[PDB]
């Protein structure tokens, strides 16, 4: 077995592999997230239709459990690996505890897996950052973000990926109780914020919305364009 | 960069790490073995680094079996590991074939074990050379040596250590063929004193041993009285 | 011609010119002993002769040697590094014993050489370890093939020969022997022992004494490999 | 000294050229690869002279462009002519701020890649000011476009914004390339005027020089 | 080049020294030991308003009578906490007693430094943990405060400060603390030193505080309880 | 030993896997591959590089591979890594079939293989596989399909694609001349002949420096075929005739 | 430069540098001493504290009822070696219902420390012990260095500044065999005092004493328990 | 333990360089030839020993795998021995499972797949050999080549080793699909002769054939007879 130490400490105390992982994370399409009174919404940026890709095989917001979803920004293969692992653990939780999984539990699990690959032998750290959203059984809205170092926090509105600093500044200046009162106001807020990096919109965005019991909501292009117009 | 591992030959066909390890063995003091009609005699110069050590600190003669002795020079950690390996070989031989290991076979097995440490990058050559010597009614007196390269060759007289050349020029004069261990002992002390350098090193206490017809084939430390008389004769000879 | 790309001179990997430099150096180490050997194939006898250097009068001359028996019938010369030579001789003895255990009859010379050369080929493919710096020559009688003379080298080459030399003086001895084999038959009697001794004496320019060489023989009448004693060697030495 | 750093094609050399042709001193320009000399001890001589005929000439400015080729991180585990590179770097490092007083001279520098410079070269007393150079965002693109399209007869269907609106991360040198290529194909077709269709086709053609692995890294 | 398990010409494992450097990136945490109890104070360091301050679990309880405060990396602690807790529970299972503080510190210390590259495990640890912990709790022997470092070196301390501002914080803690403090006075002095170090102005939202006393189990200070202490603070 | 280690699985200082980048750089020199999904078929059009008068004709093809009864794939990169990946794909298909008694859906399969490849580029110390794949198949979930893979482990559904030499040019025409949802199998084959004729700038389609595949549903079951010489040459004659009439 | 990166790479002078750097790590630690008389063996140690509020690090541990050690270097290595020694002593009692002779324990220690210094990627034990024991052959003192090389000493002093201590020991070696327990302990304390840096005196806060003898299990004196020994110097 | 990292790695131009060097070694060996007649398949190489002291019969380069399929090489010797052994073992495993003689296409696939593993595995270097295999399976001749990269090619007629480019030109001149076995072996003997540097004695070349009767080496007297012409 290959048993070399890929990630190793450096003078001044830096995990250069971890730093390069997040440098990779900075080469991915911007993903955004906001938290409202009773709706969470995930927003991504599609690179380009290209008129020949099948957007069904390219999805970038995925569901881990019926009540939990996630969006990533970085490399794709690593994202696929983490998503499958999280799915397995959600189902194992359901089988053993007989109660629905909670957002913090799965975020903790994913962060632990990232830390493990950051401290094991012969393993390259994941260059992906995640945004987990959902509602626990109590019906409380939640938003967590996981970095490639294995660190996680909870947020009201964070943007991950390319151009994250700009979108984070926008959300930080704008996030106020007024913008979460109406679910439409929140969806439109996310659409507007994204609209500070992407160009076209409508045909250059994806949206996701989730409610208390309502399953994952994928907004169709026509409805998204209508939402942007109503914003217009 | 041709001398960083034992898994690389020099452009002229040499394994350097082995050469360096064998260089190390020339920083340790001098040891001597002389074969005679009755048996073998080992004598080692043990340097006293500090006044605070006990007598007998780091003895440099070992017993790998009840009939075999073992003199060493170089890294002592390697010497003790190889002593352990020779003991294991002897015990295994006795348990398997039901009798005391012939000394040649022990020399071969130990040398193969050392040589296997001079092929790979994952390990490094032993920094010790050593000499085995036993005696039996059948096989008679024997004295062998194995160097870091793993070469085993029989000897009528040899000196492994710092002042190896001076002793070698000295051991060549005995005519050991036609004496017994009792006089070989005085000779061994005589040499170990002739080779010792009082300008560089401070002082030493001898370690002497033998195996021969006088032991019934048992290797054992030379008794105190004989050792003292030998030391005294060597002192007188160094007028 | 002599390019280097990376570690091609440190581990057994190819050079830009398809060359394994580590194997080549290993071949270069066969000469580090300073000895030479010759083997000659006769009509009913096969002979191997070798030098015997007693560096001084403290060694036990009976122990320093380079002749060994693999089986009671197959005997070999070892040249080059001594420790590597011992290792290869042990492996050969084990292999022959296993052949007789498994297949019920003594091992042919050629097949033993093949097994040993395969071992060396594994040594020259994997890069963790280094090729051994020793070469073999084997001799014995085959049932229906006559006397056999075979050699092997670090790279894994196991050609069978009519008369061979290995060591520092490989080329001069090989030239002499090629000329002889050209002359009539490359010696065609048990006095092939004289041709080998002459070749060594000429190449090294030595004028041997009784106590400066060691011989081994195998005869069709006496297949068991025999290690010529000092009296017989002196007799042959006087003969010429 | 001022070090101009930023992504390639963003206005460093141009701004130095401008502050040169506008001021009243003797402005000198050098390429870093032009200090890599094929005889030993010639690079240090060149730098020493360059800073020698700058005090002979009253107020003076020096602009060492593409310095990255000469000042690098200074990794020690290197062999060859890199040692000479480091030795010329030491000569420069002394000239900028060393034992003697530099007189009346200023030093500008450029580097597309700056994370790889030596800490002692760009340290405070050697280079006090350090300038980032971002790409044009949305409107500087319009400005540059109208700057380079300035001298050419264009058809009255030129949807310039349509070319600018796309967030293709265009660079200033890319804008110049687009202008020139469009003008050249307009010449090819004999047409007395340049058409919007030509500009969009030229844009597609210039961007065609991007390449790379698409899914990888994203 | 330069394996993980390598000795500098001074006699220091390089990886250990670099791990000790990473503890300066971490926020500043304090601990004070008094006869009436032991207290832990740390700085949450809210980067941006947009994140829930409650979601920075930077003090956790090992057992009802132990407490832990950390500085360094978020991710590196998690495994050390789990080890400490499973060891405490293991001891309770076997001996039906309460795991002492020095013993849990020792077990956590052993778990550190068992890192390497050659012949260890299919997935053993590679680099040393880059986190400095603070265990404080009440044992059969009374209030205790222990300090751990990436070198597997632990020592019981009367007052310690770990983190980006550990120096200066330590001079303050040394000038103030005496052998006869009171728990509440300890909370006050700790909160004051923290206020003195943080860049931001202290508020109940951007700190956490915990005390453990002989009677009450490990206690987390609540937002209102935090305000109550900070107002007079 | 760290001295000789290559570190084929470690990040660079800008978060890009170099061995992966070079692997994708190898593909851009092997034969071109083309994908076109029709409304009634799928088709692979790669170039036959083994163009010598002294090579022999063997097997039903030279670059197209069957994987199930209802799936086939073509390769660009190294031939030997190609063989290794093809074998593992066949094994995956049969393992799914054994567990479920249903043919493996297409994205089932493509993601299983890409997971192997990704894992291979994540840990282990080996070099990555220098192969990029094009697949074709039918399953009751999405009908006729056309996927693609890369040394990284990323895949993608493509209505039309090109992986290999002159990929930029081929995808450029494929963008210019693709009718999304308005393509018969015959039209797709003609478009393939045209695009390839462009790309294989060396001479013109010799009907022998090319490989074509078709996957269709016939009589309720999939049918896979590799176009013979006569039909290919007839198609090329039709193409030249159409271009001549056009001029 | 390239001969001091791995432990398996002989240097062209017949020296392995990593082993020497490990020796350095052992020499940078705090001072310690060992003695043997005809009746007892006494270890005397000098703990030191990182700050003025932290405790002084323990540096004498128990192995068996008839053996004791005193460490100097990286603690984690010392803890590992203590684990090994204690397991060996327990196994000897379980199998043979008898105390393990000291010499044999030191031999096993040497052999265990030998394996690291001959395999690629492993590193020498960066700790220096001073084992004191009492077997059927009577009192013993041994020393262990990172190179797997143990010494049968009658008195020694490892650690930082230990050379003045060694000088005093070699100065009075004649009396040690005839001394009472009190005089022996006073010799050890006096030497370890020769090690102290001028304006620093022996106190109850920076000394620990260990003793083993004919009818006396190994016992550790520390804190105020050491005052009876110190009072008299 | 053993190195667990690949020693062949991609270069910036996307080329596995070690494989290129192995190919260089192959191109620097002894010549070899193979033709596929209408009713047989012929291999032939050159075995010019270095002196009169080498037993021509001691070793052979054209070696069979089963009664009906055999192979020759050009490159390094010991690697050829290893690959001969592996091929014989794989053939016997196929026979044991299926109780039928192994087809040549499959044996070539299997030996080549064994050849790929050493391009990617850890701590090993590529084989410095190319083989040609001949078989008579399904009443039909087969000629395959296998190189260090693990790639195989079906050949109508080929020539590898030193001066292989000129040999391929020759064979391109002299192939005629309606060829007969004796003419094919004659043409081969010639191709080796196109560059040989000496007189082709019976004891300086080898040949092996395959037909319905079975793959079988040619005895030297047979070789001399064929060389008569
Ligand atoms: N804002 C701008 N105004 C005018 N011209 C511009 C602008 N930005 C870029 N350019 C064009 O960029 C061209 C490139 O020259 P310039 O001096 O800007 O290069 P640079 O940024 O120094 O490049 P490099 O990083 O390769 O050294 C100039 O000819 C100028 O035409
Ligand atoms: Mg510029």
């Amino acid at each position: 077995s290959y048993d070399r130490a890929i990630t190793v400490f450096s003078p001044d105390g830096h995990l250069f592999q971890v730093e390069y992982a997040q440098e990779a994370v900075k080469k991915g399409s911007t993903a955004v997230g906001v938290r409202g009174r009773d709706i969470v919404v995930l927003g991504v940026e599609k690179k380009s239709v290209a008129k020949l890709q099948d957007e069904r095989t390219v999805r970038k917001i995925c569901a881990l459990d019926d009540n939990v979803c996630m969006a990533f920004a970085g490399l794709t293969a690593d994202a696929r690996i983490v998503i499958n692992r999280a799915r397995v653990e959600c189902q194992s939780h359901r089988l053993t505890v007989e109660d629905p999984v909670t957002v913090e539990y799965i975020t903790r699990y994913i962060a632990s897996l990232k830390q493990r690959y950051t401290q094991s032998n012969g393993r390259r750290p994941f260059g992906i950052s995640a945004l987990i959203v959902g509602f626990d059984f109590d019906g409380t809205p939640r938003l967590y973000q996981t970095d490639p170092s294995g660190t996680y926090h909870a947020w009201k509105a964070n943007a991950i990926g390319r151009g994250a600093k700009s979108v984070r500044e926008f959300l930080e200046k704008n996030y106020t109780d007024e913008a979460i009162e109406t679910d439409d106001l929140t969806i439109k807020l996310v659409i507007k914020a994204l609209l500070e990096v992407v160009q076209s919109g409508g045909k250059n965005i994806e949206l996701a919305v989730m409610r208390r019991d309502q399953s994952l909501k994928i907004l169709n292009p026509e409805e998204i364009e209508k939402y942007v117009a109503e914003i217009e | 960069g041709y001398d960083l591992s034992a898994s690389t030959f020099s452009p002229d066909g040499r394994v350097f790490q082995v050469e360096y390890a064998m260089k190390a063995v020339e920083n340790s003091s001098t040891a001597i073995g002389i074969r005679c009609k009755d048996g073998v005699v080992f004598g080692v110069e043990k340097l006293v680094l500090s006044k605070l050590y006990e007598e007998g600190s780091n003895k440099r003669l070992f017993n790998v079996d009840r009939h075999v002795g073992m003199a060493v020079a170089g890294l002592l950690a390697d010497a003790r590991s190889l002593a352990d390996i020779a003991r294991e070989e002897a015990s295994n031989f006795r348990s398997n074939f039901g009798y005391n290991i012939p000394l040649k076979h022990l020399a071969d097995r130990v040398a193969m074990y050392v040589h296997a440490y001079t092929l790979y990058s994952a390990v490094r050559p032993f920094g010790c050379s050593f000499m085995l010597g036993s005696y039996s009614v059948n096989d008679g007196a024997q004295l062998y040596m194995i160097d870091p390269s793993g070469v085993s060759y029989g000897y009528w007289g040899c000196a492994i250590g710092k002042a190896r050349q001076a002793a070698k020029t000295e051991i060549e004069k005995l005519q050991m063929k036609e004496m017994t261990c009792r006089d070989i002992v005085k000779e061994v002390a005589k040499i170990i004193y002739i080779v010792h350098d009082e300008v560089k090193d401070k002082a030493f206490e001898l370690e002497l041993s033998w195996v021969g017809e006088l032991t019934n084939g048992r290797h054992e430390i030379v008794p105190k009285d004989i050792r003292e008389e030998a030391e005294k004769y060597a002192k007188e000879s160094l007028k | 011609r002599g390019s280097s790309a990376g570690f091609d001179r440190h581990i057994t990997i190819f050079s830009p010119e398809g060359r394994l430099y580590q194997v080549e150096y290993a071949f270069k180490a066969i000469n580090q002993g300073g000895l030479t050997s010759v083997a000659v194939r006769g009509k009913d006898c096969a002979v191997i002769v070798t030098q015997k250097k007693v560096p001084d009068k403290l060694l036990d001359s009976s122990t320093v040697t380079h002749l060994f028996k693999i089986t009671e019938n197959i005997g070999c010369v070892m040249t080059g590094m001594t420790a590597d030579s011992r290792s290869q001789v042990q492996r050969a003895r084990y292999e022959a014993a296993n052949w007789k255990y498994k297949y019920g009859y003594e091992i042919p010379v050629d097949m033993l050489c093949k097994r040993i050369a395969d071992i060396s080929q594994v040594y020259t493919q994997n890069a963790e370890m280094r090729p051994l710096g020793c070469c073999m020559i084997l001799i014995g009688i085959d049932e229906e093939q006559g006397p056999q003379v075979y050699k092997c080298d670090p790279a894994g080459y196991y050609c069978g020969f009519k008369a061979t030399a290995a060591g520092v003086k490989q080329t001069e001895s090989t030239s002499f022997l090629e000329k002889k084999v050209k002359k009539k038959f490359d010696w065609t009697f048990e006095q092939t022992v004289e041709t080998a001794i002459t070749c060594l004496s000429t190449v090294l320019s030595i004028d041997f004494k009784p106590s400066e060489i060691e011989v081994g023989v195998v005869t069709v009448e006496n297949p068991k490999f025999r290690i010529l004693t000092e009296a017989e060697i002196d007799a042959h030495l006087v003969a010429l | 000294g001022v070090i101009l750093y930023g992504p390639p094609g963003t206005g460093k050399t141009l701004l130095a050229k401008a502050v040169a042709n506008q001021t009243s001193a003797t402005f000198l320009r050098v390429v870093g690869s032009e200090l890599i000399q094929k005889y030993l001890g010639d690079g240090p001589k060149l730098v020493r002279e360059l800073f020698r005929v700058a005090e002979e000439h009253a107020p003076s400015i020096v602009f060492i462009d593409e310095i990255d080729a000469i000042g690098t991180k200074r990794y020690d585990s290197n062999s060859g002519g890199e040692r000479e590179i480091q030795r010329t770097m030491l000569e420069l490092l002394n000239q900028l701020d060393g034992f003697d007083s530099r007189g009346d001279v200023k030093v500008i520098m450029a580097t597309n890649r700056i994370e790889t410079l030596d800490p002692a070269l760009i340290r405070p007393g050697r280079i006090d000011r350090k300038i980032e150079f971002p790409l044009p965002d949305e409107k500087t693109k319009k400005r540059i476009f109208q700057i380079h399209t300035s001298r050419m007869t264009l058809a009255d269907d030129v949807t310039l914004d349509d070319l600018i609106m796309a967030k293709d991360d265009l660079s200033g040198a890319d804008i110049k390339a687009i202008c020139t290529e469009a003008g050249l194909m307009a010449l090819r077709e004999r047409r007395m005027k340049v058409t919007n269709e030509d500009f969009k086709k030229s844009k597609e053609n210039v961007l065609y020089k991007k390449q790379e692995g698409t899914p990888e890294g994203l | 080049y330069r394996g993980v398990n390598t000795f500098s010409p001074e006699g220091r494992l390089f990886q250990v020294e670099y791990a000790i450097e990473a503890i300066k990136l971490g926020s500043t945490a304090i601990g004070i030991q008094t006869s009436e109890g032991v207290c832990l104070a740390v700085e949450k360091r809210i980067t941006s308003p947009l994140m829930e301050p409650s979601s920075i679990e930077k003090i956790v309880e090992i057992d009802a009578h132990i407490g832990c405060a950390m500085s360094g990396l978020i991710a590196d602690a998690k495994t050390l906490i789990d080890k400490a807790r499973v060891e405490t529970q293991n001891h309770w299972f076997t001996y039906n007693e309460t795991m002492t503080v020095e013993s849990v510190t020792q077990a956590v210390s052993n778990l550190a430094l068992q890192f390497g590259e050659e012949d260890a495990d299919p997935g053993a640890m590679s680099r040393p943990f880059g986190v400095a912990l603070l265990f404080g709790g009440v044992d059969e022997k009374g209030p205790q405060l222990f300090h751990m470092d990436p070198s597997g070196t632990f020592v019981q301390c009367d007052a310690r400060a770990i983190g980006s501002a550990s120096e200066g914080a330590q001079s303050s803690l040394q000038e103030v603390y005496h052998k006869s403090m009171t728990l509440k006075e300890a909370i006050k002095s700790s909160l004051i030193i923290l206020k003195q170090v943080m860049e931001e102005k202290l508020n109940a939202t951007n700190i956490e505080l915990a005390t453990v006393q002989p009677g009450q189990n490990f206690h987390m200070f609540t937002k209102e309880e935090l305000e109550e202490v900070i107002k007079d603070i | 030993s760290r001295r000789y280690d290559s570190r084929t699985t470690i990040f660079s200082p800008e978060g890009r896997l170099y061995q992966v980048e070079y692997a994708m750089e190898a593909i851009g020199h092997a034969g071109t591959c083309l994908g076109i999904l029709a409304n009634d078929g799928v088709l692979l059009a790669a170039e036959r590089r083994n163009i010598h008068k002294l090579l022999d004709e063997v097997f039903f093809s030279e670059k197209i591979y069957k994987l199930n009864e209802d799936m086939a794939c073509s390769v660009a990169g190294i031939t030997s890594d190609a063989n290794v990946l093809t074998n593992e794909l066949r094994l995956i298909a049969q393992r799914y079939l054994l567990q479920y008694q249903e043919p493996i859906p297409c994205e089932q399969l493509v993601t299983a293989l890409c997971d192997i490849k990704q894992a291979y580029t994540q840990f282990g110390g080996k070099r990555p596989f220098g192969v990029s794949l094009l697949y074709i198949g039918w399953d009751k979930h999405y009908g006729f399909q056309l996927y693609q893979s890369d040394p990284s482990g990323n895949y993608g559904g493509w209505k039309a694609t090109c992986i290999g030499n002159n990929s930029a040019a081929a995808v450029s025409m494929l963008k210019q001349d693709y009718k999304e949802g308005e393509m018969t199998l015959k039209s797709a084959l003609a478009l393939a002949i045209k695009v390839l004729n462009k790309t294989m700038d060396v001479s013109k389609l010799s009907a022998e420096k090319v490989e074509i595949a078709t996957l269709t549903r016939e009589n309720g079951k999939t049918v896979i075929r590799v176009l013979k010489q006569k039909e290919v040459e007839q198609l090329i004659k039709k193409h030249e005739e159409e271009e001549a009439k056009a001029e | 430069n390239q001969y001091d990166n791995d432990v398996t790479v002989w240097s062209p002078q017949g020296r392995i540098h990593q082993i020497e750097y490990a020796m350095e790590a052992v020499k940078q630690g705090s001072a310690t001493v060992g003695l043997k008389s005809k009746t007892h063996a006494v270890l005397v140690a000098l703990k030191r504290a990182q700050s003025e509020l932290a405790a002084h690090q323990k540096k004498i541990l128990h192995v068996d009822n008839h053996i004791g050690i005193s460490i100097a270097g990286l603690t984690a290595d010392a803890r590992l070696l203590c684990n090994f020694m204690r397991q060996e002593c327990l196994d000897s009692r379980f199998v043979f219902d008898r105390p393990l002779p000291v010499s044999r324990l030191v031999s096993l220690i040497g052999s265990k420390t030998q394996i690291p210094t001959q395999r690629y990627g492993r590193r020498p034990y960066g700790v220096g012990l001073l084992i004191a024991g009492y077997d059927d052959m009577g009192p013993h003192i041994f020393q262990t260095c990172p190179s797997a090389n143990y010494f049968d000493c009658r008195a020694m002093s490892i650690g930082a500044r230990s050379q003045s201590a060694r000088t005093y020991l070699e100065r009075h070696m004649s009396e040690f065999m005839e001394c009472n327990l009190n005089e022996l302990v006073k010799h050890g304390l006096r030497a370890l005092r020769e090690t102290l840096p001028a304006e620093q005196d022996l106190t109850t806060k920076n000394v620990s004493i260990g003793i083993v003898g004919k009818d006396l299990e190994f016992t550790i004196y520390d804190d105020d328990d050491v005052s009876p020994f110190l009072e008299g110097l | 333990r053993g190195y667990s990292f690949s020693l062949t790695t991609f270069s910036p131009s996307g080329k596995l360089v070690q494989i290129e060097y192995a190919l260089a070694a192959v191109a620097g060996g002894a010549p070899s030839v193979g033709i596929k007649a209408a009713n047989g398949v012929v291999l032939a190489t050159e075995k010019k020993q270095k002196s009169i002291l080498y037993d021509e019969r001691s070793v052979h380069k054209v070696e069979p795998i089963t009664k009906h399929i055999g192979l020759v090489y050009s490159g390094m010797g010991p690697d050829y021995r290893v690959l001969v052994h592996r091929a014989r073992k794989l053939a016997q495993q196929y026979y044991l499972v299926y109780q039928e003689p192994i087809p040549t296409a499959q044996l070539v696939q299997r030996v080549a797949s064994v050849m790929q593993e050493y391009t990617q595995s850890g701590g090993v270097r590529p084989f410095g050999v190319s083989l040609l295999i001949c078989g008579w399976n399904e009443g039909r001749p087969y000629l395959f080549q296998s190189d260090p990269s693990g790639a195989y090619f079906a050949w109508k007629a080929t020539a590898m080793g030193k001066n292989y480019v000129n040999g391929k030109t020759f064979l391109e001149k002299r192939y005629n699909e309606d060829l007969e076995l004796e003419d094919a072996i004659h043409t081969a003997i010639l191709t080796l002769k196109e560059s040989f540097e000496g007189q082709m004695t019976e004891d300086n070349i080898e040949v092996g054939i395959c037909n319905e009767a079975g793959f079988r080496r040619l005895t030297p007297t047979e070789v001399k007879d064929y060389l008569a012409a």
